[PDB]
C-alpha cells in the first residue's frame, strides 16, 4: 500500500511509546485505517491502536495487508524526523516496508518483512464503573510528577466523580487530585472505584503527549485500567493495564 | 483522636525554624485553647514558646488534652513539600504518633507522613507573670540589624526607655554602641507606662533578634529588671514567644 | 623569521578541530603560496588537509619555506582565548618554535604563547590528480544528517549521479538506505559532466561528513572509481580538504 | 569636630580600600578638609587622600584635629551602611571618635583614641613622563581582569600616547590596550615609558570603583606609579607604587 503522514514528528511518538511495551509490531493496514495491536511480555499491558484513513494525507489500501517490523529499527529511523518532514509508508514487490522521509532532502529506509504474531483480543467492550476525560498534556505532566515520588505502584481512586492518583514514598505518600472543579478533568461519569496499578506501565504511555490531545480514563475495582489517548480524525491508542494483586 | 488544621504550611515551618536549640525533638501540646511547644534552655535564661491559638485552628477536634513527643526533623521534612503559600497543614493523632498532612487546594495535591511519637502528660505554659512597663512593635529586619550591631561590640545590652525613646547600649574595651528607636523610626508603635531599664545577655538577645526577622510585626516588652518578652506573629496566626531573663 | 596573520581565530580553531586523528602533533608548512598541514591516515584511505591560501593571509612575510612540528593542543589553548569572532591570529617564527598571538581590535586585547616546535623540511601537497566528473555544493548540516542516516545501516556507501540527481545507497542484512540530493533540495549547486558512480568506506565517510558541518558551503566531488574530494571552506578563507580513496 | 556625609555607602569604600594597605589610619581634620595619609608595611605603597570640606554636607572644623583609629573596627561599622544611610563623624570631650549612622534607625559607635604615627612625605610634586585619564569603572574592570590572568607582576607600558597593561601567565601573557582611540583613555599626555609593578598593590585599589568617577594614571621608567582616584568636590585618593627590581 501507499500511506502518507504530514506531521511525522507527532506520528513517530506513537511508536516510541509502543517500544516501551513491545519489540515487534504488526502494522495491519485495513480499508478503514491502520490497526496496531500488541501485548507486553508480562501480559500486564494490552494495546489497541486505530489510526483512521482520514488521519493520513494519503491512504491507498486496496486489500488488507499486514507488515511485521522490528520496532527498534523502525523508531531509530523515525527519531531522525524534523518538524517539517513528511513521512511515507509503502510496501514494494518483495513485501518489504519502505519508510520515506521528505523535508530538506529525500531519504528512504527499507526493512525486511518478518513473521508477525497474532494477538488474541481480550474483552474490549468491557464495562467500566468510572469514566473520565482530560487533557493529555495535563494528565501526562501529572504522571511524570507521580513518577518522581519514588514508587512502583500507583493507586487510582474515584470518589464522587473525582479521581485521586497516589504513590507511596519513603516517608508517607502523595496524592494528586483531578476533577471538573479543579480543571483536571473535562468530564466525569460513573460511581466509585479503587485499584492499584503498576506505575511503570502507566508512565510508559506518557510519550503520547504530542500525538494525543485528550485522554479518556476508565477503570474499576480489581478490573483493568483503560487509558484511551485520542488521536485526530477519530483515532485512538488504547492501553489496558491489569490491576495489582 | 485529635484533629487540627492550620491555614499555612510555610508559616508553620517558619515558626519551627525559630526554635533555638531544638534538640531535634519537641513535645507538641494539644489543649482546648491552643497547640503549643514550651522549651527552656539549660542555663534557664531563655524560654522558647511555639503557640497556635485555637482561634487560628480550623476543624479543631480535641477530645482530651494530649502531649506528643516527636522528631522535629520529620516534621520539617513534610512541611518542606509545600510549594505554595496557600498550602495547609493537618495534624491527626494516631496510636503510633502523628499523621501530618500537607494539602494545597490550588494544585489539589496532598502529602502524608506518619511520625513515630511518644505521647505523654501535657505541659503547661508557665510564663513569667509581670507588668511589662514598656512595649513597642517593630519589623524583625530592624532587630536583626541591631543584632548585627551588637555582634561588633558589647558583653551586656542595657535597654531603657524614657517618655518616647527606646535606647540600647553596650560597652567593651573602650568601644561603645548606642542605638535609638523612636516611633515611626522605626517603631510601628511605642507604649511607655513609665521610664524603665534592664540588662540582658547580648549573646541570647542576638540569637533571638535574628529569628524575629520572620515577622514584620515583632512586639517587644520589658520593665525594670524583669524578663523581656518577644512576640513573633505570622499572617496566619502562628506565633513564637521568647522570654529572656535579665542580668541583676 | 616567518610572519603570518589570519583574519579569524574562531575559524582557525574550527579547522584544527576538523583534523581527524591528529596525533596531537602537526607539521605546519609555510610556503610562498599557502600555509598548510598534510596528514594521511595509517590505512592510507583518508587524507586530511588544512590549508590557508596566501590570498587570505595579511602581512605575510615569508623568507624561505619552512615546516614546523608543534603540539596541536598548545595551539588550541591560545585560540580558545578568542572571545569574539573578530579576533585575529598571528604566527611568528622563533628559534625555539612558534609565537602565536591572538589580538582583538574590539576590546584591544592580546595574548601570547611560545610553542616549542621542531622545524624541519617542508612537505608538499601530493593530492590525487584526477578529473572530478561530478561536483556539488551543500550545507554541512545536510551531510551530517546523512552521516547519522548511514550510522543506522550500511557497510559501504555507493554514491552515484545521473543528469541532475545525486544518490547515496547502502545495504546491510536486508535493511536498505537511499537518499536523493537534487538542486535546490538541498544542493546549492550541482555539476555533472557525465553519469558517475563510486563506493567509499561508510566509516570514513561518516567521520568526514560530521566535520563538514562547520561550513555552509561544502563542496563534494568524485567520479568513476576515483577518490572523493571534500572542501570545507570558512568565511575567513581557511579551508579543510578531505580525500577519500574508493573501494574497488 | 562635627562632619556629615550623605552618601555614606560610597564614602565607606575609601576605608575598605585603605584596609588593604594599612591597619591604623590617622584622620587629619583640617580647615580645608579631611586629610588621610598612610604607607603599607613593605613601604611599596604610599597613600595620600584629600577630602575637601565641600565634599561633606556639614564640615565643622575649628582647629586642626588628628584622630587615630584601628581601621578594622572602623570599616566593620562602615560595612553596616545601607544606600540610604547618612554618616556623622564627631569627637567627644574625651577625644574619642563617634561614628553615627542614620537611616531606618539612629545608631552610634564609639572608638577609643589611639597613638597615631607620623607619615613622612615623599616627593609629591614628582614629575611623570606619561600622564593619562580614564573612567574609574573602566580602569577597575580592566584591572580585575588582569588579576584573573594569574600573575604577581603587572607591566605598565606607554607608547605613542597609548597604555598597555600586561601580566604573565603559565603559557605566555595577555595585554590589554587603553587609549583615546579605543575609548579606554579620556586623554593622554607625555612621551613613552615602561615599568613593572606589583599586581596585588594595583588591584587593591580597585575598591575605589564606587567613590571615584575618573582616575588619572601617571608613571615613568623605574619611577613610582601614581594612581589618582578623583573624588567629588576636588577630592582625590593618591596611590604611589614603587617600580619592580
Amino acid at each position: 500500500m501507499r500511506v502518507k503522514v504530514i506531521d511525522a514528528d507527532a506520528f513517530s511518538y506513537i511508536f516510541r511509546t509502543l517500544e516501551e511495551f513491545i519489540d515487534e509490531i504488526t502494522l495491519d493496514f485495513t480499508s478503514d485505517g491502520l490497526k496496531i495491536r500488541g501485548i507486553d511480555p508480562s501480559r500486564v499491558t494490552f494495546i489497541d491502536i486505530l489510526i483512521p484513513a482520514g488521519y493520513f494525507e494519503e491512504y491507498n489500501v486496496e486489500k488488507e495487508e499486514k507488515v511485521g517490523v522490528k520496532l527498534e529499527d523502525f523508531t531509530d529511523v523515525l527519531k531522525t524526523v524534523t518538524k517539517n518532514d513528511s513521512l511515507y509508508l509503502e510496501t514494494d514487490e518483495n513485501q518489504n516496508i519502505k519508510v520515506t522521509l521528505d523535508g530538506v532532502y529525500e531519504r528512504t529506509f527499507t526493512f525486511p518483512s518478518i513473521v508477525a504474531s497474532e494477538i488474541e483480543t481480550p474483552n474490549l467492550n468491557l464495562e467500566f464503573p468510572f469514566k473520565a476525560k482530560a487533557l493529555t498534556v495535563t494528565f501526562t505532566d501529572i504522571i511524570d510528577e507521580i513518577e518522581d515520588i519514588g514508587g512502583d505502584s500507583i493507586t487510582f481512586k474515584a470518589e464522587g466523580g473525582k479521581l485521586y492518583l497516589s504513590a507511596n514514598s519513603d516517608m508517607g505518600s502523595s496524592t494528586i487530585e483531578l476533577s471538573t472543579e479543579n480543571g483536571g478533568l473535562l468530564e466525569s461519569e460513573g460511581g466509585d472505584a479503587e485499584s492499584v496499578y503498576g506505575l511503570e506501565y502507566v508512565v510508559n504511555t506518557s510519550k503520547m503527549r504530542k500525538p494525543s490531545d485528550t485522554v479518556e480514563i476508565a477503570f474499576g475495582s480489581q478490573i483493568p485500567l483503560k487509558l484511551r489517548y485520542n488521536l485526530p480524525q477519530g483515532g485512538y491508542a488504547d492501553f489496558y493495564i491489569a490491576p495489582r494483586a | 483522636m485529635i484533629k487540627a488544621t492550620y491555614s499555612s504550611a510555610k508559616d508553620f515551618y517558619s515558626l519551627l525554624s525559630g526554635l533555638l536549640k531544638v534538640t531535634d525533638e519537641i513535645i507538641l501540646n494539644f489543649t482546648e485553647d491552643s497547640i503549643f511547644s514550651r522549651y527552656l534552655t539549660d542555663d534557664k535564661v531563655l524560654m522558647v514558646i511555639f503557640k497556635i491559638p485555637k482561634e487560628y485552628l480550623e476543624d479543631y477536634t480535641i477530645d482530651k488534652p494530649l502531649g506528643i513527643k516527636i522528631n522535629i526533623n520529620d516534621l520539617k521534612k513534610i512541611l518542606g513539600k509545600a510549594k505554595s503559600k496557600s498550602a495547609t497543614v493537618t495534624l491527626e493523632e494516631t496510636e503510633a504518633g502523628l499523621k501530618v498532612t500537607v494539602r494545597d487546594e490550588k494544585t489539589g495535591t496532598r502529602s502524608n507522613i506518619y511520625i513515630k511519637g511518644e505521647k505523654t502528660s501535657i505541659d503547661q505554659l508557665t510564663e513569667p507573670k509581670v507588668n511589662l512597663s514598656v512595649t513597642f512593635t517593630t519589623d524583625g529586619d530592624v532587630l536583626k540589624d541591631i543584632a548585627r550591631d551588637l555582634s561588633l561590640v558589647g558583653e551586656e545590652v542595657e535597654i531603657s526607655a524614657d517618655e518616647n525613646t527606646v535606647t540600647l547600649s553596650t560597652e567593651e574595651a573602650g568601644r561603645t554602641y548606642k542605638s535609638l528607636l523612636k516611633q515611626d523610626k522605626p517603631l510601628k508603635s511605642l507604649n511607655v507606662e513609665s521610664p524603665s531599664k534592664a540588662v540582658y545577655s547580648i549573646e541570647v538577645l542576638k540569637d533571638v533578634f535574628k529569628v524575629t526577622s520572620i515577622s514584620q510585626n515583632v512586639t517587644v516588652g520589658f520593665g525594670n529588671n524583669i524578663p523581656m518578652k518577644i512576640e513573633v506573629p505570622t499572617d496566619s496566626g502562628g506565633q513564637l514567644i521568647f522570654w529572656i531573663a535579665p542580668r541583676l
